[PDB]
């Protein structure tokens, strides 16, 4: 429940990163957050 | 891009590929003629 309770009450998903289209506004400049 | 024949093993992340645009698109909504004549016409003016 703690951990849960910290990721979901912070303001911070793969595979759609792409077909989103800020994690896909970032590559019009490449960079990339590595898992 | 890192310039040595041999490469120790491990993941690397070097180069993207952007895509080739492809085909054309063009507007340009059309408009009249600049009367530039005016800049040869009746007598040149004087610097003052």
């Amino acid at each position: 429940a703690l951990e849960d309770l910290l990721f979901d009450k912070v303001t911070l998903g793969y595979m759609k990163g792409y077909d989103e289209c800020l994690i896909c506004a970032q590559y019009v400049a490449g960079y990339k957050v590595l898992p | 891009s890192y310039g040595q024949f041999d490469m120790n093993s491990g993941v690397y992340s070097a180069s993207y590929f952007n895509a080739q645009p492809r085909g054309y698109y063009y507007v340009a909504n059309e408009l009249e003629e600049c009367a530039l004549d005016v800049l040869f016409k009746n007598i040149a003016p004087q610097i003052a």
